[PDB]
């Protein structure tokens, strides 16, 4: 299934993923395109942060769903 | 007070104290949980912890107004008990580390929303439960238009915050909301797979607002990959925001800026969070602060004029404390 | 970047269109229609009425949609542009490709022609326009001769249309930039930047002098431009939705317009209130081509998203209404038959068979490994036929399926091609052993068994059909090489395979060494002596039963005592003795973490 990810510049990228894909595999595919390490990445869908160790089916991520990519601003 | 690394939580608690209905909704939920406890969990400790924080704050505001000669130790005001409840709900808040203020806002709002859904399911087993859903929750319409077959597709997705770019790959906040919401062409490596064409095609993509909350939080992406870099230049922040341009229906609603959270630091890995808040509404001197701005350091409250605050925020002067969360309220 | 190996499951002769038609051309001297399909095949058709079968030939060397075709040099040469990023030169009289141009970076959407200069332009999604001399493009191969590139620059967004003046003096580009761009192709210079369209422009026309352009946008407008004044001179709103096809008579006075609304009009450009509805089509109009055998055009050919191409007769175009709703012709005068497109594919649990549903609502059963159809199931329910063919087996995914061409395309990548190990018995082969087979390996050895470099011939278990096209492409749709499975023995194909076959195919196919076995860890705990284990993903539960009976109970046939003495449990379900550890981990293990097994005595 194809999903959109809105990157740091607001630019949208496309990922091809499966409902059984874990959030860590999606963060690896975002590292492969945008070059950001998975430990610095932070995915938001439908106003909830996606937690590492869950599958895209647990969140109801379908075809044409959008993720927002953000980083931690530590303070 | 601070008591070590909690400036990320303090800034969020200070902006939530001045949100339109947050302080009354937390009192309604805490009174329900208190009636539950007298008639007979970790999520309920978050609402007990928030109520105990809010009561401490009204006791300070009263004590400053009528008895300055009291609370000499600042009564030990503590978010640390709330932080212990957030450790029980989320392992990341362990020790005296530094964290993202937006990630704490998401954790607090999500755990209050889960508590609201739990109390709603309990009551239905035998109206004020939609606290987060009225205040911070909105609904988008994500249109995609395949340039080969000109078929529209809609997705309807919820949002608590609007994450916007600060620079291109000076600017105004209208430009950042245009980059979030206006029509984007997806082309080259990121083609749309169109189920009507059975083919990868270019597409136009547009995001429109359909339901707006009473509080709009804009999450400024003050950070870019160059190995990661903080963007120190702000963009121009309007006092009044109108979203009719990216709206599914025309609406004569205007939103007014009432809180900001700033991050002072030259790197993404460390810094100091500060909040500043407009006082629109809640003994004579209490009303005199209206229209002004409160700036919260680690334990100082400084009253500042709206003009001086917006001059210091504008990119015309070196800001030294980058805006990170902007909160706009329905007028 | 990363080379993928693909192949297409098809019949030897794809006589009918298997998807929509993007481009049309006529040869009036030969009475010959060309149809460039989304099935990647350019077909040649006879348009004489006495011909019962219109089919003449098929020209098949693309790997994705053929977006535009140009007939050049008195119908001797055809130029084809595709979503495979290639522009191809063909012999139109014989039907073979005689050159391929790879100078684009993304899909090539539009061609232009200047008849009086033999000059062709190609444009695409890569924002590039290349100009070609057709007499120069008639070179056999890069080794016989290679050619230079003339480029027009200045487009800021993807080009969906070109138009070139017949005299090769003006070229026009229409793009998602919403502004028409004009150059002189002779000097490669800019002339103009016409503004006034509100969406993408898919149709462009020029008159013979290049003085007037006629343009159709997805905004539903047709604009007539005066290129002598850099402005629009008229606008016509006769479509409710986007205009995708335009044609004009030779006098440049009547416009035939069609688009997403499935209607064809003829508007007088001088008096646009007098229009006629020619016909109401069944699908969106993609391209139209006029019959130019008489002064008023007697017919129009209409290509759509459907696999049928229709001729509509234009006789009787004079009534009086400004927007007549009664079409002039309600039945086509000539119909080129089309086939059915595959529109759903479902890979079964063995990772070897597909169920496909087509446009006709027919379900078919396919074998990937042999690259053939097994049976046609008729108009059975697709979700019920999927449920009937459920098997309690797990095989790792090792190929992708694409339906872009309306026929099965199977793709293999290094990442997952080799992840499918299977027993010979489970894969339906036998000899008197149960050897362990890799499906991607056996398929790669069968796909190019005719390569002299791979002989010692084939995998020794199955052969693919000799007509099966084999494609070497990059992730992104850029094709490097295409051949048929039988053609790998030729000198030019053997050299292009030495220059194109990726090393991840050469290691298994040529060096004949075998891929990594996958191993899964598991814990073997007594059900209410503990260790963490690792074994092959395919290990039968019977060999875990043996290992428990011999390592925990070491105090007749030993394997019969092992299976009848020890039981295996996982998630409180007793395991089938014949289940592989893959299938246990995929179905019976819903809990997170490493697979845990428990055991007891019968
Ligand atoms: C964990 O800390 C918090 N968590 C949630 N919220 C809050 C603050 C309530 C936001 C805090 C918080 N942080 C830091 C401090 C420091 N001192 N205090 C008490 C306090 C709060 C507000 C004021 C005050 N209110 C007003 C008026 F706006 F009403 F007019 C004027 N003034 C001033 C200008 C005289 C006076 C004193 C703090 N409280
Ligand atoms: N990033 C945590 C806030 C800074 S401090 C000095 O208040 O701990
Ligand atoms: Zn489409």
């Amino acid at each position: 299934m194809q999903i959109f990810v809105k990157t740091l510049t607001g630019k949208t990228i496309t990922l091809e993923v499966e409902p059984s894909d874990t959030i860590e595999n999606v963060k690896a595919k975002i590292q492969d395109k945008e070059g950001i390490p998975p430990d610095q990445q932070r995915l938001i869908f439908a106003g909830k942060q996606l937690e590492d160790g869950r599958t895209l089916s647990d969140y109801n991520i379908q075809k044409e769903s959008t993720l927002h990519l953000v980083l931690r601003l530590r303070g | 007070n601070n008591l070590g690394n909690t400036c990320y939580l303090n800034s969020i608690l200070q902006v939530l104290y001045f949100c339109p209905g947050f302080k009354s909704g937390v009192k309604h939920l805490f009174n329900i949980i208190s009636r539950k406890k007298e008639a007979l969990l970790a999520s309920y400790e978050l609402i007990c912890s928030l109520q105990s924080l809010i009561i401490s704050v009204e006791q300070l505001q009263a004590s400053f107004l009528l008895n300055p000669e009291k609370y000499t130790d600042e009564l030990a005001t503590q978010p640390r008990r709330l932080l212990n409840t957030l450790r029980e709900l989320n392992p990341m808040y362990e020790g005296y580390l530094q964290h993202d203020a937006q990630e704490v806002l998401q954790c607090i709002l999500g755990n209050i929303q889960e508590t609201c859904q739990l109390l709603k399911k309990e009551e239905v087993k035998n109206i004020g439960f939609e606290l987060v859903e009225k205040l911070f929750q909105g609904q988008l319409v994500l249109r995609t238009r395949c340039l080969e077959c000109e078929s529209l597709t809609e997705r309807r997705e919820d949002f608590q915050d609007i994450s916007v770019p600060v620079q291109e790959d000076m600017k105004t906040l209208r430009w950042a909301i245009s980059q979030f919401a206006s029509v984007e062409r997806i082309v080259g490596e990121d083609k749309y797979f169109c189920e009507n064409c059975h083919h990868y095609t270019e597409a136009e993509r547009s995001l429109l607002f359909d339901k707006m909350p009473e509080v709009i939080t804009i999450h400024l992406k003050c950070f870019a990959a160059s190995g990661l870099s903080k963007i120190n230049t702000p963009l121009l922040t309007p006092l009044k925001l109108s979203l009719e341009e990216w709206s599914t229906k025309p609406t004569n609603d205007s939103y007014g800026l009432f809180a900001v959270v700033m991050h002072s630091g030259i790197t993404i890995s460390s810094g100091h969070y500060t909040a500043s808040v407009k006082v629109t509404d809640l003994v004579q001197s209490l009303k005199e602060y209206e229209g002004k701005w409160l700036l919260f350091d680690d334990s100082e409250v400084k009253v500042t004029e709206e003009k001086d605050f917006l001059n210091s925020l504008s990119p015309s002067t070196s800001p030294t404390s980058t805006p990170y969360l902007l909160f706009y309220k329905k007028l | 970047r990363k080379v993928q190996v693909s192949y297409v499951i098809r019949d030897e002769v794809e006589k009918y269109n298997r998807n929509g038609v993007n481009a049309l051309q006529l040869d009036p001297a030969l009475n010959r229609l060309f149809t460039a399909g989304r099935d990647s095949i350019i077909r040649i058709w006879s348009v004489n009425q006495h011909k019962q079968d219109p089919y003449i030939a098929s020209m098949e060397h693309h790997t994705d949609w053929v977006n535009d075709i140009v007939l050049c040099c008195n119908g001797k040469t055809l130029i084809s542009a595709s979503s495979d990023t290639t522009v191809k030169v063909w012999n139109a009289h014989k039907g073979f490709c005689m050159s391929t141009l790879r100078t684009h970076k993304d899909y090539v959407k539009a061609l232009a022609y200047a008849k009086d200069k033999e000059l062709v332009a190609s444009a695409g999604l890569d924002r590039q326009i290349f100009l070609w001399d057709v007499n120069t493009l008639t070179a056999l191969t890069a080794s016989n001769n290679t050619v230079t590139t003339s480029s027009l620059s200045g487009n800021k967004d993807s080009i969906y249309s070109l138009a070139m003046n017949q005299l090769g003096t003006i070229i026009v580009s229409g793009s998602t930039e919403k502004v028409l761009r004009v150059w002189d192709p002779r000097t490669c210079a800019k002339l103009m930047k016409l503004k006034g369209h509100t969406d993408n422009v898919k149709a462009l026309l020029l008159n013979r002098d290049g003085t007037q352009c006629l343009s159709g946008s997805s905004d539903g407008t047709i604009r007539l431009w005066s290129l002598g004044q850099q402005r629009c001179i008229a606008t016509y709103r006769v479509h409710d939705e986007g205009v995708w096809a335009l044609q004009v008579n030779d006098a440049f006075t009547h416009v035939y317009s069609g688009g997403r609304d499935r209607k064809i009009y003829c508007t007088d450009l001088r008096n646009p209130d007098i229009r006629v509805l020619i016909c109401e089509e069944k699908a969106p109009v993609l391209k139209m081509e006029l019959d130019r055998s008489a002064d008023p055009p007697p017919a129009i050919w209409v290509a759509t998203t459907k696999s049928t191409v229709n001729k509509w007769t234009l006789k009787g175009i004079h009534n009086d209404c400004t927007n007549p709703i009664t079409p002039l012709c309600t039945q086509p005068d000539q119909v080129i038959k089309g086939g059915a497109s595959i529109i759903q594919c479902h890979i079964l649990n063995d990772k070897r068979h597909i169920l496909t549903k087509d446009t006709n609502n027919n379900v078919a059963y396919w074998d990937v490994l042999k690259a053939c159809k097994v049976e046609d199931l008729g108009k059975v329910d697709f979700e019920d036929e999927i449920k009937k063919r459920f098997k309690m087996v797990y095989v790792p995914n090792w190929f992708s399926v694409d339906l872009k061409t309306g026929m099965l395309t199977i793709t293999l990548d290094e990442s997952d091609c080799f992840a499918a190990w299977v027993s010979a018995k489970d894969a339906g082969f036998s000899s008197g052993s149960d050897p362990k087979l890799n499906l991607g390996g056996l398929l790669l050895q069968a796909l190019l068994e005719y390569w002299p470099r791979t002989h010692v011939k084939g995998n020794g278990y199955f052969q693919v059909p000799p007509h099966t096209p084999v494609i070497f492409g990059e992730a992104g749709g850029r094709t490097l090489f295409r051949l048929l499975c039988r053609d790998s023995g030729g000198e030019t194909e053997s050299m292009l395979l030495n220059e194109t076959v990726p090393q991840w195919v050469i290691d298994i196919t040529v060096d004949k060494n075998m891929p990594k076995f996958n191993k899964i860890p598991f814990y073997l705990q007594p059900h209410a002596k503990k260790d963490r284990l690792s074994a092959s993903d395919m290990l039968q539960v019977r060999k875990v039963m043996e290992h428990v009976y011999e390592k925990i109970i070491n105090l007749e046939d030993i394997a019969v005592l092992a299976e009848e003495k020890i039981e295996l449990l996982c998630q409180d379900q007793v395991l089938d003795p014949n289940m592989d550890l893959r299938t246990v981990k995929h179905f019976i293990w819903k809990s997170g973490g490493d697979l845990t097994l428990h055991y007891r005595q019968k």
